[PDB]
């Protein structure tokens, strides 16, 4: 089966509702299984000292009609995150494309730059794709999506935090 | 521009 994941959030604190997401272990099996290790906090901890987990971490640039950005658990404001293999890993392949609102994807600084953060798109971005590897998408929860996406502005900065205040697998 | 990178963020 394809692996499911869960994100509860908080927005300034309220709960916010359950992402749900599916990945596509089927087509890229080392993207995703990085980032459902990176949902459980099993594989320890990273370079950094800091737990290889999701939980606690935020959507730290997010904008409307585009997408919301996450995963920087060592940093918190993009210039961190690491791998369960690493700080970073290779592309795996390209072979799904940013085509719809709820597609989640790998964030990046270049080629073979993957770490832990990612997006989820609110809008196609054909522009992205044999940039960016997309390994699965939102199959519940599009709605907290939306309503973390009004948070945002188009400097990417949100108007209240966005926590992954829990998160695992199903 | 509208991208998603991690450390410089540019147009």
């Amino acid at each position: 089966a394809n692996p499911r994941v869960f994100f509860d959030m908080t927005v300034g604190g309220a709960p916010a509702g359950r992402i749900v997401m599916e990945l596509y272990k089927d087509a890229v099996p080392r993207t995703v299984e990085n980032f459902r290790a990176l949902c459980t906090g099993e594989k320890g901890v990273g370079k950094s000292g800091k737990p290889l987990h999701y939980k606690g971490s935020a959507f730290h640039r997010v904008i409307p009609d585009f997408m919301c950005q996450g995963g920087d658990f060592t940093r918190g404001n993009g210039t961190g995150g690491e791998s369960i293999y690493g700080e970073k890993f290779a592309d795996e392949k390209f072979v799904h494309k940013h085509t719809k609102p709820g597609i989640l994807s790998m964030a990046n600084a270049g080629p073979n730059t993957n770490g832990s953060q990612f997006f989820i798109c609110t809008v196609p971005c054909n522009w992205l794709d044999g940039k960016h590897v997309v390994f699965g998408e939102v199959v519940e929860g599009m709605d907290v999506v939306k309503n973390i996406e009004k948070v945002g502005s188009r400097s990417g900065t949100c108007s209240k935090q966005v926590v992954i205040a829990d998160c695992g697998q199903l | 521009x509208l991208l998603v990178t991690a450390g410089l963020v540019l147009a």
